[PDB]
RNA sequence: GUACACACCGCCCGUCACACCAUGGGAGUGGGUUGCAAAAGAAGUAGGUAGCUUAACCUUCGGGAGGGCGCUUACCACUUUGUGAUUCAUGACUGGGGUGAAGUCGUAACAAGGUAACCGUAGGGGAACCUGCGGUUGGAUCA
RNA sequence: GCUAGUAGGUGGGGUAACGGCUCACCUAGGCGACGAUCCCUAGCUGGUCUGAGAGGAUGACCAGCCACACUGGAACUGAGACACGGUCCAGACUCCUACGGGAGGCAGCAGUGGGGAAUAUUGCACAAUGGGCGCAAGCCUGAUGCAGCCAUGCCGCGUGUAUGAAGAAGCCCUUCGGGUUGUAAAGUACUUUCAGCGGGGAGGAAGGGAGUAAAGUUAAUACCUUUGCUCAUUGACGUUACCCGCAGAAGAAGCACCGGCUAACUCCGUGCCAGCAGCCGCGGUAAUACGGAGGGUGCAAGCGUUAAUCGGAAUUACUGGGCGUAAAGCGCACGCAGGCGGUUUGUUAAGUCAGAUGUGAAAUCCCCGGGCUCAACCUGGGAACUGCAUCUGAUACUGGCAAGCUUGAGUCUCGUAGAGGGGGGUAGAAUUCCAGGUGUAGCGGUGAAAUGCGUAGAGAUCUGGAGGAAUACCGGUGGCGAAGGCGGCCCCCUGGACGAAGACUGACGCUCAGGUGCGAAAGCGUGGGGAGCAAACAGGAUUAGAUACCCUGGUAGUCCACGCCGUAAACGAUGUCGACUUGGAGGUUGUGCGCGUGGCUUCCGGAGCUAACGCGUUAAGUCGACCGCCUGGGGAGUACGGCCGCA
RNA sequence: AAAAUGGCAA
């Protein structure tokens, strides 16, 4: 590009949309389970993951993936979401705190336990 | 289901007032059941939900736990067809009380012994679920 | 067209160089031999004459030290495209000093450090390394 | 030569069936915002004066000057009407796209892929495609 | 595209003041591709974060400016307001009421409800600084000084420290030998910051109020003022910093991670399950990747996770990238605006350069210092603020003006080659059709067949006629044209290129967004024409099927005039113009004297370049000017809107 | 002459 049609019309940057457009901005943001149901994952990987769809208090609905082994969670269970999506399961893009509001740390752990929500023994 | 949502804070402001007033969802059937000190004491609750919070909702007395078993014994072929899977399965009643039993008689290998578990866990996956209701 | 008559001269230079010839013949002007003038007391250029009258040609002496170009590299900073303009602080340095950065001051064409001392900025020619 | 590399028992295209996701259209429908043509006229401010009234000034002592009030006019907020634009939401149904699963039908390309392939264009056909016309090599072969 | 107070003018009114500020009248202007208008978003700045820098992102705290004060609107008073704690009106809300009518505005401080992932006490003092009023005393001050809450951050410090093999137990691992935890712990000798208890103790305090003295002032040693002098007095913080004393290791470590990237490894459980995951991936019975344990690594009153910004990203490349084949050269050309432009002299000084001056708030940043036990933090001075205006110099270069020159470009004279274009005409060969003669049973087609044709005489052969279309050989890696393209011969009209030797003009040039023209085939419209060929279509075959390949037929179309379309693997997948940089063999077309010198073209190849393949004086080498274009694959060159088109 | 196809796997 010679500069006088850089003068012209200048370069642009890319726009570079987020990749959580839920929590918009937020670092976690509240919703309530409408529905708890397990999916299977992509190849190559086989399991039955546990998944939520909650509406957010920004009125997003968005599947979130309940972490850890076991949860307590229902529908109509009140939750916080923090971003990070689920390599295998298509459209999560979202993670459910365990210890934050109805979500219960996971059971018998003992490492980990601030990203699982567990008090120390 | 908008009126469940107005219907749960009402609950929850019925159970704020009145304490012997306990209102929980089943998570098994998805039934919210109200226990109460009286009938009339419920009919009020229920009344009040309807008339002070505009919710719509049918009262019943709560699904009592029910389990289905069988009357006949009967010998039935389990055929699914490369994917294969053939099965020979002969189901026959037990006394009252007596459990769930399942007997492997498969001898000299018609079914290969990797086979056995999955066989057991398609068995007790589908009674679990049941058969009638 | 030779919009650009200094980078050609550059540019002969350059091609002579690589080719091993012994001389560049170009057709003359004033700042072309001022160029040449600071090439040779450098000691980039051997020699420069210039001949005819109605149409005179300059014609640049190319030296080789080891059977290798003296100069290195020669580019045209300053182009018709774009033209770069220095203050004497910003005068610019060649290969850490190695090199020569040919300048249009005021009072004539001269190196960048002989700029430099004068404190004089100007246009920036080209840089020869 | 090759788009194959558990290596042609390779690779791989499209219709159709099913579930789901985002999206376009759609009798329209309901919000937001706004353009234009009008309407409207609280208060205030300015202008005029049917009338009413008047500490300081003047006066022939009667009044005069000047002012206030009221009325009226101009401007103008709310508000109101018609007709457009734009944006958002939703809509029986419908178009194309994407993602599964070992569904169904073929085999279009990759080897000369068994009618070389492909480009533009036109016609035809369940589908991949097929055919005509012109163009390209980003075709193999040649003993 | 936009605009009628609109643009300007004249007069009048108006403001503190200029002014369409306003009004009348007059003229028809003003604005915009250097983006008007409109739509969306937004307080601005000094600064902050990031970055080597250039940039990129951002504008919380502190400071400057601006706007706003329930919403909408208006004015009054005043030096100043169209006024947070003023007025009036209207509206929405809340409240009072005797129902007639009234009251109110936390985006001051604290606080409540609500919303949210989330953000503090309805504190103390006016002791200091500053402000209002006052002669002053003083009064007022949710400014401000302080306290409370919060690991939110930054900084500093502690949680002991020497000794300690018993290499204890206990844990984990183990080849059961042992190794590891680990001198770690016990054991022993010390130290006591900080916390706690006790006792001392700065500084922030200046001033003001009493007197008292002198001087000034005055009629006055009055009073007042001024400066000294003397005596009590002023501190919210506050149980202040700090010092000192006392007891005792007492009262004080957690979080994430260990497949690779990435420093840190095994064991056991589990078995494509449960699970993990930023990326790559791991898990199906020998998992350093899941969960737990031992051990280790990294950090530490924090440690992770999430969100957000910059970097790495040369991945929008100004610094600092590309476009033969990876994504990227417009199909080709003409050309306006724009960009750029040979050589010489004078002149000017716009750019450029130098110096000077004014300014660029303080703070921040940076450097050198100083003060808190140190540090964070506070602070003095300097630097820096890269900018801008003005003035005075310099003149190389760029630009302007003026005069030149010939070298670029162009004009003329002469000749050469050419399927260059448009128009009219004509010839020969062949096919088809029609008529007649001869003649007899096949013809035609295919891998093989069949459909089809023929005894109503085919096919074959000969003769005459008609009509359309294309021009064998020449013919060529040949030529011509910007590209698309252009092929028998003849005439007519017309374009371009090249060579030779002179003359002539005097930079008259190059590129080119927008714009305009031309632009294969197919297709469309109107009117003609129709031999052959042939989408569609029909029949026969082939096949599992055969909407095909093959066979027999056959319509549009192919042809002509005119009009439209505007696209192709429109390809050299290579933009245009100019300069420079080894060779060889050929083609075609001039020209000079076998040897030269021009134009064009084909193949090979050196340096160099390239990821390689290749390119290689016809560059994809080396440079310059200008333009077009690209930024992962799909979705998609599609949807929508616009423009254009008969479609 | 005709001559289709072989899920995804480690
Ligand atoms: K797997
Ligand atoms: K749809
Ligand atoms: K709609
Ligand atoms: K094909
Ligand atoms: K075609
Ligand atoms: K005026
Ligand atoms: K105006
Ligand atoms: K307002
Ligand atoms: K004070
Ligand atoms: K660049
Ligand atoms: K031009
Ligand atoms: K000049
Ligand atoms: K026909
Ligand atoms: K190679
Ligand atoms: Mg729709
Ligand atoms: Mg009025
Ligand atoms: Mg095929
Ligand atoms: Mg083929
Ligand atoms: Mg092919
Ligand atoms: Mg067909
Ligand atoms: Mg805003
Ligand atoms: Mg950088
Ligand atoms: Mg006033
Ligand atoms: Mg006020
Ligand atoms: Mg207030
Ligand atoms: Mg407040
Ligand atoms: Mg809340
Ligand atoms: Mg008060
Ligand atoms: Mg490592
Ligand atoms: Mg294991
Ligand atoms: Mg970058
Ligand atoms: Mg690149
Ligand atoms: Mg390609
Ligand atoms: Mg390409
Ligand atoms: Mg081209
Ligand atoms: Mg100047
Ligand atoms: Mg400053
Ligand atoms: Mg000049
Ligand atoms: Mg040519
Ligand atoms: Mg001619
Ligand atoms: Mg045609
Ligand atoms: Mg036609
Ligand atoms: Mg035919
Ligand atoms: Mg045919
Ligand atoms: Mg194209
Ligand atoms: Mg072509
Ligand atoms: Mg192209
Ligand atoms: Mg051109
Ligand atoms: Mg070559
Ligand atoms: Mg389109
Ligand atoms: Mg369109």
């Amino acid at each position: 590009a010679t500069v006088n049609q850089l003068v012209r019309k200048p370069r642009a940057r890319k726009v570079a949309k987020s990749n959580v457009p839920a929590l918009e901005a937020c670092p976690q943001k509240r919703g309530v389970c409408t529905r708890v149901y397990t999916t299977t994952p992509k190849k190559p990987n086989s399991a039955l993951r546990k998944v939520c769809r909650v509406r957010l208090t920004n009125g997003f609905e968005v599947t979130s993936y309940i972490g850890g082994e076991g949860h307590n969670l229902q529908e109509h269970s009140v939750i916080l979401i923090r971003g990070g999506r689920v390599k295998d399961l298509p459209g999560v893009r979202y993670h459910t705190v365990r210890g934050a509001l109805d979500c219960s740390g996971v059971k018998d752990r003992k490492q980990a336990r601030s990203k699982y929500g567990v008090k120390r023994p | 289901k908008a009126d469940q949502d107005k219907m749960t804070q009402a609950l929850v402001k019925l159970q704020e007032e009145d304490p012997t007033f306990h209102a929980h969802t089943d998570e098994e059937t998805g039934q919210v059941i109200i226990g109460g000190m009286g009938e009339l004491h419920l009919d009020i609750l229920v009344d009040r939900m309807k008339k002070e919070f505009n919710v719509e909702c049918n009262v019943g007395a709560p699904m009592v736990s029910y389990r289905e078993t069988f009357k006949s014994s009967a010998q039935v072929q389990g055929k699914f067809s490369g994917q294969y899977g053939d099965v020979h399965i002969e189901f026959t009643p037990n006394e009252t009380g007596a459990g769930f039993e399942f007997e492997n008689a498969i001898v000299g290998g018609v079914v290969p012994r990797e086979y056995i578990p999955s066989v057991e866990a398609g068995l007790k996956d589908a009674m679990e679920n049941g058969v009638l209701a | 067209s030779m919009q650009d008559p200094i980078a050609d001269m550059l540019t002969r230079i350059r091609n002579g160089q690589a080719a091993n010839k012994a001389a560049v013949t170009m057709p003359s002007s004033k700042l072309k031999v001022a160029i040449a003038n600071v090439l040779k007391e450098e000691g980039f250029i051997e020699d420069f004459k210039v001949e005819g009258d109605t149409k005179p040609e300059l014609e640049l002496t190319l030296k080789y030290f080891q059977g290798k170009a003296v100069v290195e590299s020669i580019q045209r900073v300053s182009r018709p495209g774009l033209r770069i303009y220095k203050r004497k602080d910003e005068l610019p340095k060649v290969m850490a000093g190695l090199g020569i950065a040919v300048v249009s001051t005021s009072k004539g064409v001269m190196t960048d450090r002989a700029a430099r001392q004068a404190g004089l900025g100007g246009e920036i020619i080209c840089y020869v390394a």
